[PDB]
């Protein structure tokens, strides 16, 4: 196509997406690099395809890390709120203490997901178990967790867009043809697949559609008088997501729904364990339903965190501007209010739609249980891809200035 | 209030840190290791002038 | 009562949102799609190139 020639053909933008290709393929490497006290050679449960590499714990602990800081900001940790609001020099402190926090629940998952590894595969797993190799490869974890830091840093420095986007979407779209290949070993099945294909291009086509939609709240400004009349195309308004949150109501979802299992089992096997893990499992439709319910109640907590209409009617009053037709105080918050209530019970329902969409493919296409295709995967590989794209072209545009001479 | 539950939803998610002390029971109805892709970076949060008149 | 009001108002205020139109929707449809069998192809071609690497150097 036209604009990916041009990138192509621009030194610059060519340059980079070369050095991110470059990243990625050091990504790929350090994934096909084993932990040294492991076996490995006893290839497999479900989903635990590779699984136990360097790059093992995979950047889950800076997410991790992020969402906890983030929700720490609203009147929790005092120090943090002043951070958030000594400008850019306490947002560098709190992503100082970001990397801290990454690198200390990088460390403590790498403990409980050796200890749980060890658990897995029979004891077989680990030679020689004792808490000497578990620091050692707790250690290599943090170590292979902290290398992907860097090299998102390094690719959104040199390279096109987000780092930690970039390394997300490379792990789950080279998560993509192991199950690909799953797939084709496995196989009216083929027009069975075929309508797989053409309802997850559709979703795909529903996702863009709901993920890139506005409402663009109208804006007046107090301050500049609007002196002369303007083309009117490019006024200054408040766009607000239909979904604000993203896919973090997700992961509270499955935090809320695999915890009372792990305390369970922690517990022992009582008949109350088997109630728990048959009643929590939201393949089945008691826990699909508690699922849904936990998504929508996150959701709507969630996204009151991330626009927070009280701070932002309060940020508005507070220089110049207002809405028109409504007072700047109250009255802002609660118009704001109402259209984030709205806005979110849609993007709501889309997004525990999208959450539980692969047990209804799985039951209806019959496939390799540990491919989840159309999950909440699909909403950052779309969001990643179209962030980057748009990066693309804002760097290919620049150039596109002509002057009336030509 | 709100402290309360901010709270709750950080202990959670810290018990998703540690979700990890059982993993055996060998694939079932587990959704820790589908839990490991799904992640997106959570976005952040959120005097006069004067001109020269050429006299 | 106040159900079938407040998602008569819901829909009243989806008709507000800003939607994408149909050109746009298919080029950013063509971008994803194009990305994801790209990222697809360069994930398999390395994930085969690098493993027969490992099993030539041992």
């Amino acid at each position: 196509f036209r604009t990916i020639s041009n990138f192509m053909r621009v030194s610059d933008i060519r340059n980079k997406i070369i050095f991110t290709l470059l990243m990625l393929i050091v990504f790929r490497i350090g994934t096909f690099i084993p932990v040294p006290s492991v076996n490995t050679d006893v290839l497999f449960c479900g989903g635990a395809l590779q699984n136990f590499s360097i790059f093992a714990m995979g950047v889950m602990p800076y997410i991790t890390a992020s969402i906890i800081v983030q929700l720490l900001q609203m009147d929790v940790v005092p120090k943090f709120a002043e951070w958030s609001k000594q400008g850019e020099m306490g947002r560098r402190k709190l992503a100082q203490f970001t990397r801290y926090f990454t690198i200390v629940l990088g460390f403590i998952q790498a403990l409980g997901m050796s200890y749980g590894f060890n658990n897995l595969a029979g004891g077989m797993l680990i030679q020689n178990p004792g808490i000497g190799t578990y620091l050692l490869i707790a250690v290599v974890l943090t170590a292979g967790t902290a290398f992907l830091m860097w090299l998102g840093e390094q690719i959104t420095a040199k390279g096109v867009g987000n780092g930690i986007s970039i390394i997300i979407f490379a792990g789950i779209v080279s998560g993509i043809p192991t199950i690909l290949n799953q797939i084709y070993a496995q196989t009216l099945n083929i027009v069975r697949l075929l309508l797989v294909a053409l309802a997850v291009v559709a979703v795909i086509v529903g996702v863009i559609y709901i993920q890139q939609a506005f409402r663009k709240i109208p804006i007046q400004y107090a301050k500049r008088l609007e002196g002369r009349n303007p083309v009117g195309g490019h006024s200054t308004h408040l766009p607000l997501k239909v979904n604000p949150a993203g896919v973090i109501p997700v992961i509270f979802a499955v935090s809320f729904l695999i915890a009372p299992p792990t305390i369970a089992s922690f517990f022992g096997t009582n008949d109350v364990t088997l109630w728990i893990r048959r009643t929590f499992d939201y393949t089945h439709p008691v826990g699909m339903t508690i699922y849904v319910v936990l998504i929508i109640a996150f959701t709507y907590f969630y996204a009151f965190v991330q626009v927070n209409p009280e701070q932002m009617a309060d940020n508005l009053k507070k220089q110049g501007g207002y809405i028109p037709g409504i007072r700047p105080g109250k009255n802002t918050q609660e118009y704001v209010t109402r259209i984030l209530y709205r806005l979110t019970l849609v993007g709501s329902l889309f997004l525990a739609f999208i959450a539980v969409l692969p047990v209804f493919f799985v039951n209806f296409a019959n496939l390799p249980p540990s491919a989840q295709i159309g999950g909440t995967s699909l909403l950052i590989v779309v969001g990643v891809a179209l962030e980057t794209m748009k990066q693309l072209e804002s760097q290919l545009v620049k150039r596109h200035y002509r002057g009336f001479i030509k | 209030a709100k402290k309360t539950i901010l709270f709750l939803l950080t202990v959670l998610t810290t018990v998703l840190v540690s979700g990890w002390v059982v993993l055996g029971a060998g694939c079932s109805g587990v959704v820790i290791l589908k839990t490991l892709h799904m992640f997106e970076v959570p976005f952040l949060l959120v005097d006069s002038p004067h001109s020269y008149h050429s006299g | 009562q106040r159900v079938t009001n407040f998602f008569k108002e819901v829909v009243r205020e989806l008709k507000k949102v800003s939607w994408p139109n149909r050109k746009e929707l298919v080029n950013y449809t063509a971008v994803v799609l194009a990305t994801v069998a790209f990222f697809t192809v360069f994930f398999a071609v390395i994930d085969l190139g690098i493993s027969q690497l490992i099993r030539l150097v041992f």
